């Protein structure tokens, strides 16, 4: 019990001007599971993997789809210890920021918050960033929000973005399949669509969670409605 | 260079690799093969079971206060796996929480909260170039409220996840893929059924083949409001049942 | 690589032996005590007549009555003597009377080793200073001088030099200085092995003395008093 | 080497050299010898100075009023650590007002040490200590490493050349135990010049003693009486 | 913090080697002159490399700590203005001097600020992960006599009182030149002093009066930093006077 | 000041409560809620001192929201009572808050007091605000200490109404919570026992006694 | 020392020569007619193919002498 | 059993010409019957990932 | 390996690909270096007998001791570095002292070899020190929680033994226990055998002198940590140096 | 092992310079075109916007407009990731002097209170600095409108027209050619701006999708920031446009 840290330079510039640290952190969301937000502007659809890869997991609590808030979730991408930290430090700021407003946490607002944290990481020395990339929604205000954040600590703004293994051809599909002025129903088939693209093959109800976001609330699916939703899907 | 990053820092401290993941962290997973221990756990709607070695390995060492059943509060129980000193060091560290939690917070604690509690930490310590990722693997047996008897493993890695069927230890990957060919084959867990199912996985991989003093048996029943070691008499009622199976 | 905390086969550290050396490098400085008052002589050595003279100082007060010539690197002793002020006037404070030669000596050594390079306080050394100090007053006990080191080995001393000419000094002090040399010899003694280190000859503006004697308090020497020791040399 | 990079690194056999290295530093330190009888404990100590044209200054320190220290190693880093002693012993004398064990205020310097030698980055201390300390219980003379452990000896000499010194404090073991004060004086004089070589023989003035007991506190002689010990010379006995 | 990793570390050459790098970087460039007059002290430095589009009004380089005591700084290297660097220990005397000034009813002297720039070298020194600026600083004042000071400090920490120095692109052959310029009138009349200054300033390269910024001090009174237009006739009436002795 | 109950059944748990809330005796608002809706499985009603109750549920709620999160349990009665006598600990023992929680575990529903004390307290039905022993007095007089859910529901209602005409502070609509974990049926007229007089005759005036010099919009 | 995997090089003269040395040990050939006294200065620095307890069964571990096996070194 | 090399010396060189011949003839055009080829190792990563 | 500049000896939040941590690993082979402490648990007490070395020629007892009082009724002997057994001893005799103030009842060994264990494991994770050179046991009597032996390495492990050695002769004299029944033996008699264990395993180069020193905690002490009388001692020795010959 | 490490680009070099804000002002470079021209009626700022998709939500003003006052607004050239604490940072900062000064934040005083922070990392710590440069633009009583810039150790400037970021050197150059010191009002400001960014940028007719600006005019006697809108973009991306067609012939 006896410790001062170390803090030393890997985290520091490189001569090419770009930093070290950000690039393989990018590296690690790339390996990540593919995660399609499409904001409908009829309520925000977040769409993931549900699978590990054994299905000897029993998740009907456990899920890579969580609720933060009463209308705000976040979805991921990448790692998943790094995750779970990021999962219980976003709600700990949003029940802060309930107790003086009373409206749950924007996600404009929250991203910032977020960000920090992951800066602090890059930064300092003798601590390494987060490997996962968000995908942060809600409902509020009379408008429906789809952020995006990146490991390094950057947030960008998109209404139709895909993540993970081919990350590229999602953002194309997307372009393409899905268009503006379009309803709820028509993004939720879209996703799971976009994950067809982005990792392919055979599905199970319990190899993908869906989960919807409207001022009700984000709720994720039971294993059941998901599977109605195959059948429409090429 | 190959063979590891001797002239880079990626296994010497926390840091990423040119490659993503860390060396670092990859080899906490392989520390837990060198404990020798090898733990089997089986989710059933009559208890949740683990098995482990009660092996002694001389008339020196205690087996009245040495077993790797470990009752971190009443309700729930756990298992480690790996280097024995990372063992007792989270097991004090978790019992603490447990009753600060009861005391403060009031809530009775389910699975999920010493679980994800422990594993948020084992984040911590792997995120520390100080600290390094666990060299054990937690399984606990608990019953959750809603669901009923579960089981759960948090990895050092600082991932908590569900779990029917799962294996930590020396054959991590052997034992879980032959367990999963008994869910296939699904069986109506009653309270032997559950118990039957994880000794005969365990048997069949070491291949030593154990005898109920070889082995301890935790359950934490759902009229058991505390944790139990069933200990040699139910488990040779099983064992010969064993025998028969198949 | 290894480290400059570690211990040589020799038997001494590194960062210690370093800051001898580093004592070596500065300006002599030479500090007498004769039983008629203690006198502290350093060369100015400057090399620019846009200077002002009385400006370059290498000889600061510790105490009203206590003078101190330092030699080395002349900002790396400058803060030791800042922290040796504020200690002079305190001890005023508690005991109702005015800091000796040994009390304040003693407390700043202890400062001057303290070193841990790495996982040691920002409140303390990561290096240690390569300062020696002369210490040079008369006191309530009388006159004393006492020498001080970067190692913190105190010791008390008649004539004591540091700088560039220290063993050399040091050496042909203990023969010319004695305690059957006056005062004003001992400014004379001082004088002539001060040139060797210097550049060019003895001057009044190429000299800076100040005697604290019995009675009195510190004085810094005016031109004329400073002239009246160069015609005999 | 690299089993001395900081005092964290351990060579194979399962040692820190640093640690070691620190006692080397002890020899290169000046010469003291501790005795005891069964009602004094005496220090003996060679003092060197810059200028013997001056009295050269004390090499025993003040730490309580029937302890007192001779140094050996490193001069700063004896003061340093006779100032946490010193802080303890005065202490001491306030709450518990007996006259302190020297096993007990060891063991304290013990843990202190032991702070940069489990830290990295950092160098242990490389200085001996001979405490002479006398309690209700009679007197003890303890020998501190520039590790923690310590030894309660009858006689021992850490300092340089140390080996000559004890030539002398094996072959009068048995006498130190019967001894008064002026007889454990003598014998540690007779150790001290022994380090030094053959035709080089103490004088007073180089010569600081510091004689605790039951029937004084706290003393030390710089020449004041030192010239009747010194008196019936023997000259480096082999 | 946690940060303790070596940047400075004791030399056998009798140095700490920041404050060499440190010397050199002041050799090389960034002339600043200044000059002690009899009424009015006035530092100038040459470049705010003022290429006809920048501003020249807000832009200082010759911060006011007090209202009696200005510093003109100067060490360059690629990344030509070390302000940064400079900024905080203009920040830190700022404070320093006005508090000087609530305590000691004297107004705060130039002896005082340099005494204190020897200290925040040194400390920065001894501190644990902590690195000396670079910055040497020409400390002009006013004492509680009234009487005009130019001070001249080097980035170990160490200070004289000089009646004109140069630092900057070859300090002595400015300064050698200058000296001539010296004299017993021009210290007098306190136009000739505002002279002084610009004259110096012109040896190393001619000609700007955007480039030239110099900043003047009068009695106790407030600092007043000259407007270019101000240099600009100033500079032509020099370069006259340079034929007319010549 | 305020008249709330809540109570425990054969069903679940109705909560009851007259709408005003008072800084004192005396109106700071003649709208709004008492009992208050937070997540969606909890529901607190609130009694005594207005500025001490509102916001020890509030900051309760937060420190609820983390530990239902974290363990997936539902929420206790017996955990939130511990929860609000650490807090209210902190605090100091300040202000008046008689404060009733009710959730519903995996179990039964389970409701429970708390006072401002600082208590372990368990009851058996309960009634908060005024006087804690007032209020509960009247729980032993109307239940016979168990009947069917609709019955009790009326029985809640009419001993609720008794003391709203009792007690004039109370005024306005009475509201009944139904509260089970994720269900929260907020009826606002149970009963609405007194309401007010039109307010269709104005008081308004002509510019004439008191005139405007600007109309004006700044820039 | 046999930690192999390397993608890159890795020389391989002294690979080859690391296993032929564990064929000769093996009861292939006879290991009763020779005997190894091997003398290396650590054993972090070798692998555990070589250490084992059928290549080189005592472990003899040597300490610095003692107190009494300097002076009869003496 | 050999690896990508290239950066290597004379001795990697020779490793790999005797590594490819093994992989034809075993199955590349050319293979065995009822006669069996074992292989032994101590490490299986020393291995070239096309073996 | 042994020799280097960054992690493997100077770090130990190192692993290897097998997943070793060496600088924990060179901690426990400088327990080796010195003499045996053995400590024997009986169904009545704990006896232990240590070597303790002879260092010089001018000794007096309980010089450079290896026997420590954690608690009243615990004992403590050291094997290993003597300088980080000091530091240790001063943990361990701290978190006894409160236990005893706050609880009011003799410590359980089973709680305390947890606390010093999770103390010399914080270590062992960090980089940032090194951790203990020594290796240690500590027994005991009482009557509110029965006679307990526990073992901490240096590693971080508290595990209870009913007979355990620490230092060189370690694997040799453990054997001896093997043909001892002494989970059910008399603290009196106990005390002849870990005599005569010592003085068989000592041999001239793992240290050069020792003298002798057991101690009680059991029956005959009534539950107190005390060094045996001068009586039991020579008899214990006498029967050590009879089965010598 | 701690040391070694540590790369020791916290060192001084002979020359004078810092490493990492030399490597740190390279990674300006890499990044988009921010420009501010002083004009005499308000001033204008002109940056990149190099987020162009079809499917934008849009939940921010902008991603590298951020108004950091109720009287400052600013641009970014750099690293977005940077950018997002610093403009947080940089909001509290300017938000705190409004409160105690209740009058416009100079452009000189709101860099130098991040310049310690930069020169924190740098010097000592072995922290990065943060991989942006940004041009502030306000008005503030005293000297009436001003533009700032500061570097990656907090290193400042006063400028009447400056540009950082891909191209810098050729924007500066050609802004310098027709416009040298505050020869122009606040429409023309506008259009030399959009000019440069034009040419700086790969897409030679932009639109408001590629560049986003922004103005800050003094109105009333009051600062009003403004992220204008794409539409009034438009508007200045034609006229600009139509001017360099009649400088061919």
């Amino acid at each position: 019990m006896a410790e001062r840290g170390y803090s030393f330079s890997l985290t520091t510039f490189s001569p090419s001007g770009k930093l070290v640290q950000i690039e393989y952190a990018l590296a690690a969301v790339a390996g990540g599971a593919p995660s399609v937000g499409i904001k409908a502007a009829n309520g925000v659809v977040l769409a993931t993997e549900k699978k590990q890869k054994s299905i000897l997991y029993d998740e009907r609590s456990v899920h890579k789809v969580e609720p933060i808030t009463k209308h705000i979730g976040l979805v991921y991408s990448g790692m998943g210890p790094d995750y779970r930290v990021l999962v219980h430090r976003a709600r700990k700021l949003a029940q802060q920021y309930y107790l003086v407003y009373q409206e749950p946490i924007p996600t404009a607002q929250l991203v910032q918050r977020v960000a920090s944290v992951m800066q602090e990481y890059t930064q300092s020395g003798g601590v390494r960033p987060f490997g996962v990339s968000l995908l942060i929604c809600g409902w509020n205000e009379g408008r429906p929000y789809l952020f995006q954040s990146d490991p390094s600590g950057a947030y960008f703004a998109w209404k139709a973005t895909a993540m993970g293994k081919n990350y590229v051809n999602g953002k194309t599909f997307l372009e393409k399949r899905y268009n503006e002025d379009l309803e709820l129903e028509d993004a939720i088939h879209t996703a799971i669509l976009t994950l067809k693209e982005s990792f392919e093959g055979q599905m199970t109800e319990d190899n993908i969670e869906v989960g919807i976001c409207n001022e009700a609330g984000f709720r994720r699916l039971t294993p059941t409605e998901v599977r109605d939703y195959l059948a429409a899907i090429a | 260079m190959s063979r590891g990053s001797s002239a880079g820092f990626d296994r010497h401290i926390t840091i990423f690799s040119p490659e993503g993941r860390l060396y670092q962290v990859e080899y906490a997973f392989k520390a837990i093969n060198q404990g020798g221990l090898t733990s089997v756990a089986v989710r059933g709607k009559d208890c949740a079971v683990i098995v482990t070695q009660k092996k002694v390995p001389d008339k020196l060492l205690d087996s009245s206060t040495v077993t790797h059943l470990f009752k971190i509060t009443e309700n729930i129980g756990c298992v480690m796996t790996g280097m024995t000193a990372d063992s007792r060091s989270q097991v004090q560290r978790a019992r603490y929480e447990a009753a600060n939690w009861k005391y403060k917070y009031g809530y009775e604690i389910p699975v999920d909260m010493l679980c994800k509690r422990i594993a948020d930490i084992s984040q911590v310590y792997t995120q520390n170039a100080e600290m390094r990722p666990l060299g054990c693997c937690m399984i606990l047996i608990g019953i959750d409220e809603e669901q009923g008897p579960q089981v759960y493993k948090c990895d050092p890695a600082g991932y908590y996840c569900g779990f029917k069927a799962t294996a930590a230890g020396v054959k991590q990957t052997e034992s879980t893929s032959f367990l999963e060919k008994k869910v296939k084959k699904k069986f109506d867990w009653t309270f032997e059924q559950t118990v039957e199912t994880a000794i005969t996985c365990l048997s069949t991989v070491l291949s030593i083949d154990f005898k109920p003093s070889e082995i301890e048996v935790g359950v934490v029943t759902v009229e058991n409001p505390k944790f139990r070691i069933l200990t040699e008499a139910e488990i040779d009622a099983h064992l010969v049942a064993l025998a028969e199976r198949d | 690589d290894r480290g400059v905390n570690t211990f040589s086969p020799e038997g001494r550290l590194f960062q210690v032996e370093y800051a001898i050396e580093g004592h070596k490098l500065g300006s002599t400085a030479i500090g007498i005590q004769t039983s008629e008052g203690v006198c502290l002589a350093v060369e100015k050595r400057i090399t620019s007549p846009l200077m002002e003279p009385s400006s370059i100082e290498k000889i600061v007060e510790i105490d009203a009555h206590i003078g101190c010539a330092m030699s080395g690197l002349i900002a790396d002793a400058k803060t030791l003597i800042d922290k040796a002020r504020v200690e002079t006037q305190n001890h005023w404070f508690t005991y109702n009377e005015t800091m000796t030669v040994e009390s304040v000596t003693q407390a700043v050594s202890n400062l001057a080793l303290q070193f841990g390079e790495e996982d040691a306080d920002p409140g303390a050394m990561s290096r240690p200073f390569g300062v020696a100090l002369l210490f040079g007053g008369v006191d309530e006990k009388g006159p004393q001088l006492f020498h001080m080191d970067p190692s913190g080995t105190f010791v008390q001393c008649d004539a004591r030099a540091i700088g560039s000419a220290s063993e050399g000094a040091q050496s042909s002090l203990q023969e010319v200085y004695h305690k059957s040399t006056t005062l004003k010899e001992a400014i004379k003694s001082s004088l002539i092995i001060l040139k060797q280190v210097m550049e060019e000859k003895l001057n009044a503006t190429n000299i800076e003395l100040a005697t604290v004697q019995p009675g009195q308090n510190f004085h810094m020497f005016t031109k004329e008093e400073l002239e009246e020791v160069i015609k005999d040399i | 080497n690299q089993y001395d990079n900081d005092v964290t690194v351990w060579s194979p056999q399962g040692r820190i050299h640093q640690i070691e290295y620190a006692m080397e530093a002890v020899k290169q330190g000046s010469a003291t010898v501790g005795l005891k009888s069964k009602t004094h404990a005496v220090l003996v100590a060679l003092k060197r100075a810059q200028s013997e044209l001056a009295a050269h200054q004390k090499k025993i320190l003040h730490v309580d009023n029937h302890i007192g220290i001779s140094i050996a190693g490193l001069t700063a880093d004896a003061r340093l650590l006779c100032n946490f002693m010193r802080q303890e012993c005065l202490d001491s004398r306030f709450v518990f007002d007996r006259p302190l064990p020297v096993s007990r205020l060891v063991s304290l310097i013990g843990s202190k040490t032991q702070i940069p030698t489990q830290r990295y980055g950092r160098r242990p201390y490389g200085v001996g200590l001979l405490i002479a300390g006398y309690d209700d219980m009679g007197p003890h003379v303890f020998q501190t490493c520039p590790s923690a452990n310590y030894f309660d000896c009858r006689a021992m000499s850490i300092g340089a050349r140390s080996q000559s010194a004890r030539t002398y404090l094996e072959r009068h073991m048995s006498e130190f135990m019967q001894c008064n004060l002026d007889e454990l004086v003598k014998h540690g004089l007779r150790a001290l010049r022994e380090t030094l070589p053959a035709e080089q023989d103490l004088t007073t003035k180089n010569v600081s003693i510091g004689i605790v007991g039951k029937d004084l506190e706290f003393t030390i002689y710089d020449d004041d009486d030192v010239s009747p010990f010194l008196d019936g010379l023997e000259e480096r006995p082999q | 913090m946690s940060y303790d990793r070596a940047i400075t570390v004791f030399s056998p050459d009798g140095h700490l080697f920041q404050v060499e790098y440190a010397q050199e970087a002041v050799k090389k460039g960034s002339t600043a002159v200044g000059v002690r007059g009899r009424d009015i002290v006035v530092l100038g430095v040459e470049k705010k490399s003022v290429a006809k589009l920048q501003d020249e009004r807000t832009v200082r380089k010759i911060c006011a700590l007090d209202d009696n005591v200005c510093m003109a700084f100067a060490v360059v290297a690629s990344v030509s203005g070390l302000t940064a660097d400079a900024r905080i220990v203009i920040n830190r005397a700022r404070v320093e001097c006005q508090s000087h000034r609530l305590t000691v009813g004297d107004p705060v002297t130039v002896e005082y600020i340099t005494r204190y720039i020897a200290s925040l070298k040194q400390r920065y020194t001894q501190s644990n992960g902590r690195r000396p600026f670079g910055i040497s600083a020409l400390i002009v004042g006013f004492d509680f006599d009234g009487t005009p000071r130019l001070y001249q400090t080097d980035p170990s920490g160490t200070y004289h009182a000089w009646k004109a120095n140069a630092i900057g692109r070859g300090a002595k052959s400015v300064r050698e030149f200058l000296e001539k310029n010296y004299t017993d009138d021009a210290i007098e009349t306190d136009d000739l002093t505002i002279k002084l200054v610009i004259k110096a300033l012109l040896e190393v390269v001619q000609s700007g009066g955007k480039n030239i910024e110099l900043a003047v001090m009068r009695r106790d009174q407030p600092l007043k930093i000259l407007s270019p237009e101000e240099i600009e006739k100033y500079v032509a009436e020099i370069e006259k006077e340079k034929e007319e002795n010549e | 000041t305020t008249i709330a109950g809540v109570v425990y059944k054969d069903g679940i748990v109705l909560g009851a409560d007259t709408r005003a809330t008072e800084g004192m005796v005396v109106a700071d608002k003649n709208c709004s809620k008492i009992h208050f809706i937070s997540p969606n499985i909890y529901c607190c009603g609130a009694g005594t001192a207005a500025d001490t109750d509102m916001t020890t549920q509030l900051i309760s709620s937060n420190l609820e929201l983390h530990s239902l999160t974290t363990g997936r349990l539902p929420r206790v009665v017996t955990a939130n009572r511990m929860l609000k006598q650490m807090l209210f600990r902190y605090q100091g023992y300040i202000g008046a808050a008689l404060v009733l929680g009710g959730v519903d575990v995996t179990g039964p529903h389970l409701y429970s007091i708390y006072p401002h004390g600082s208590t372990d307290k368990l009851p058996y039905v309960t009634m908060g605000s005024g006087s804690l022993a007032a209020m509960a007095v009247f729980e032993d007089k109307f239940r016979p200490d168990m009947e069917e859910e609709e019955a009790k529901k009326l029985v809640s209602e009419a001993i609720a109404a008794g003391i709203f005409n009792d007690l004039g502070s109370g005024s306005n609509i009475d509201l009944c919570v139904i509260s089970k974990s994720k269900l929260d049926f907020l009826r606002p007229y149970s009963v609405p026992n007194k309401k007010g007089t039109r307010f269709g005759r104005y008081r308004c005036e002509k510019g004439t006694t008191a005139v405007l010099t600007e109309k004006v919009t700044p820039l | 020392t046999k930690r192999f995997d390397s993608e890159k090089a890795g020389d391989r003269e002294v690979q080859r020569t690391m296993l032929e040395l564990l064929n000769q040990l093996d009861g292939f050939q006879p290991n009763t007619q020779v005997k190894v006294i091997a003398a290396t200065n650590r054993v972090d620095i070798l692998d555990p193919a070589l250490l084992r307890s059928g290549r080189l069964d005592r472990k003899i571990e040597f300490p610095m002498p003692n107190e009494e096996a300097r002076a009869r070194i003496m | 059993g050999g690896r990508r090399f290239s950066e290597g010396t004379s001795a990697d060189r020779e490793i790999q010409r005797t590594l490819m011949e093994l992989l034809n003839q075993m199955d590349g055009f050319d293979t065995l019957h009822r006669v069996k080829m074992i292989m032994a190792t101590n490490r299986p990563d020393t291995l070239d990932p096309a073996l | 390996m042994s020799s280097i500049g960054t992690g493997y000896d100077l770090s130990a939040s190192t692993f290897s690909p097998d997943g070793r941590v060496f600088q924990v690993e060179y901690a426990m082979k400088a327990v080796e270096n010195s003499s045996t402490a053995i400590g024997i648990r009986c169904k009545d007490g704990v006896v232990f007998g240590v070597e303790k070395l002879v260092l010089s020629k001018l000794y007096e007892e309980g010089s450079n001791k290896r026997l420590f009082n954690v608690d009243r009724h615990v004992g403590m002997a050291v094997a290993g570095l003597l300088a980080d057994a000091r530091s240790l001893a001063d943990i361990a005799r701290e978190e006894a002292s409160n236990f005893r103030s706050n609880f009011g009842y003799n410590i359980p060994l089973k709680h305390l070899a947890d606390r010093v264990a999770m103390y010399v494991h914080a270590y062992t994770l960090y980089s940032a020190v090194r951790p203990f050179g020594c290796s240690f046991m500590l027994g005991s009597y009482s009557v509110n929680d029965g006679a307990q032996l526990y073992m901490i390495d240096p590693s971080g492990v508290s595990y209870g033994y009913w007979g355990c050695a620490i230092g060189k002769a370690r694997q040799a004299a453990k054997t001896e226990i093997e043909k001892l029944q002494m989970k059910e033996m008399t603290c009196r008699d106990v005390v002849k055998e870990v005599a005569k264990i010592i003085y068989i395993v000592h041999d001239e180069v793992k240290d050069k002198a020792f003298e002798l020193e057991l101690s009680w905690v059991g029956e005959l002490t009534k539950g107190r940590h005390e060094i045996v009388p001068k009586d039991v001692r020579e008899e214990a020795e006498k029967y050590a140096k009879e089965s010598l010959k | 092992m701690s040391r070694r490490y540590d790369s020791r680009t916290t060192i001084f070099s002979p020359e004078g310079r810092l490493y990492q804000v030399e490597y740190a002002m390279e990674a300006i470079g890499h990044a988009g075109t921010c420009l501010g021209i002083l004009a005499n009626d308000g001033v204008l700022l002109a940056a990149e916007r190099r987020n162009i998709h079809k499917l934008l939500d849009e939940v921010f003003f902008s991603e590298k407009i951020y108004k950091l006052n109720e009287d400052m607004a600013c641009s970014v050239a750099g690293i977005t990731s940077d950018a997002n604490v610093l403009t947080n940072e940089l909001r509290l900062i300017a938000q705190r002097y409004l409160l105690q000064y209740q009058e416009p934040i100079p452009c000189e005083q709101l860099v130098t209170a991040l310049c310690d922070i930069k020169q924190a990392y740098t010097q000592f710590g072995g922290k990065r600095p943060f991989g942006v440069s940004l041009l502030y633009i306000g008005w503030d009583k005293h000297y009436g409108f001003q533009l700032y810039q500061s570097d990656p150790s907090g290193n400042y400037g006063g400028w009447k027209a400056t540009c950082i970021g891909n191209n810098s050197a050729a924007a500066v150059s050609m802004l310098k050619q027709d416009y040298k010191e505050g020869e122009m009002t606040l429409k023309s400001a506008l259009a030399l701006a959009v000019k440069v960014l034009n040419k700086t940028m790969d897409v030679s007719k932009l639109s408001a999708e590629k560049v986003e600006i922004a103005t800050l005019t003094r109105e009333n006697g009051k600062t009003v920031i403004r992220v204008l809108k794409q539409k009034e973009v438009e508007q200045l991306i034609k006229k600009h446009e139509e001017e360099e067609a009649k400088a061919e012939r």
